[PDB]
């Protein structure tokens, strides 16, 4: 019995979809509603929109943009095209918002339900949907991601702590470089990191929640998972007691990083993937490792959350779309007896309302 | 012209 | 339903 | 000095 379900949702080949337009830069998935496609069908530009409601009835639509990214919520796709940006409600055959940038945008994504953020060579903008505005730009990149390939760029809830993400080749490894940013501090951090996500996380005898910033690195020394409070606890608060655990790569994933992380606050459970398709599952309170696999014999490049279970999508190189959430009548008993570890397990059991701790 | 034909 | 591969 |  498996602590996770493992899910196969499709196979994008099966919708006519070349396996030449899977990959980064092609497809996209903002959420798990919508997954968008740029190809060429002979001179013509198009973006096909799958949703992931109605999968088998996809939408083409010619455009001639460079980057194709759909709202989280609701069919509206932003699109670009060099410094030119065009916002379209699909359904009103409507442009609800447009702008031009002065730099090239290498890296954009919806952090919100209504808020693009902006990645340029030099800063990182926000630009919300909401009556008039244009971009505000929230801080300018640090020097250590200078030359990398943007490859992530998140929020806490609050927008209040920001950190963009980059790799690049440094001694013939991956080289994670973070950017942390607070808002209210207007400082950074450089961080050597490879995935992260923020969540919030109410500890027991405390009155309001905590925002915690949890990453994942396979640095020099080999991988670490970070589990960390930011900022002031709030006032009447205990601090969080920061984690670090190992994370694991067998001798033959000697090249694997971590490439993607969510996180189930529903369960408070971390779910992280490595680039060669590792699945691995920790605590998000202790940082304990409760489960590691394989899920994907082809490289993951995208993920989101997977809302209807507090899970983790993705899509592979295939095209196969996967998706991995906590098993709920199994996590406990799974920690219990394989793990044996009874006091995650009963801790676990209370703290989501999980079934299973009856018997340790 | 626009990024998107609708 | 599926199964990991390890 | 730091965020973290």
């Amino acid at each position: 019995i498996l602590p996770i379900r493992f899910q196969e949702h499709l196979q994008l080949q099966n919708l006519g979809i070349n396996p030449a337009n899977i990959g980064f830069s092609t497809l996209t998935m903002e959420s798990d509603k919508f997954i968008c496609i740029r190809e060429k069908v002979g001179e013509q530009a198009q973006v096909v929109i799958i949703d992931m409601n109605d999968p088998s009835n996809p939408i083409r639509r010619p455009i001639s943009a460079d980057s194709a990214i759909m709202n989280p919520a609701s069919k509206v796709i932003a699109l670009k095209a060099g410094k030119t940006l065009q916002i379209f409600n699909i359904e009103m055959k409507s442009k609800m918002k447009a702008h031009t940038m002065t730099d090239d945008v290498t890296f954009w994504k919806w952090i919100s339900l209504n808020t693009v953020a902006l990645v340029t060579d030099n800063a990182v903008y926000h630009w919300s949907m909401e009556g008039e505005s244009q971009p505000v730009k929230m801080f300018d990149r640090h020097s250590s991601l200078a030359g990398c390939q943007i490859i992530n760029y998140r929020t806490d809830a609050k927008q209040k702590w920001l950190l963009l993400t980059g790799i690049s080749a440094q001694q013939n490894r991956v080289v994670g470089a973070m950017q942390l940013y607070s808002v209210d501090r207007k400082v950074s951090q450089p961080i050597e990191g490879h995935a992260a996500s923020f969540a919030q996380f109410k500890m027991e005898g405390n009155a309001e929640e905590s925002t915690l910033f949890c990453f994942a690195v396979r640095g020099q020394a080999g991988g670490k998972l970070h589990i960390i409070e930011v900022g002031t606890p709030p006032t009447g608060n205990q601090p969080f007691p920061k984690k670090a655990v190992d994370v694991f790569f067998p001798p033959e994933a000697q090249n694997d990083f971590p490439v993607a992380m969510q996180i189930s606050e529903k369960h408070d459970v971390v779910f992280l993937i490595t680039k060669y398709g590792y699945i691995h599952l920790y605590d998000l309170e202790t940082g304990t490792c409760i489960y590691m696999n394989r899920i994907s014999g082809e490289t993951i490049f995208v993920t989101a959350p997977h809302e209807a279970t507090a899970g983790i999508i993705g899509v592979n190189r295939k095209g196969q779309v996967l998706s991995v959430c906590v098993e709920e009548e199994n996590i406990i008993p799974y920690i219990t007896n394989v793990l044996q570890n009874p006091d995650l397990a009963l801790r676990m059991a209370v703290r989501n309302n999980l079934a299973g701790a009856e018997e340790l | 012209l626009p990024l998107l034909e609708s």
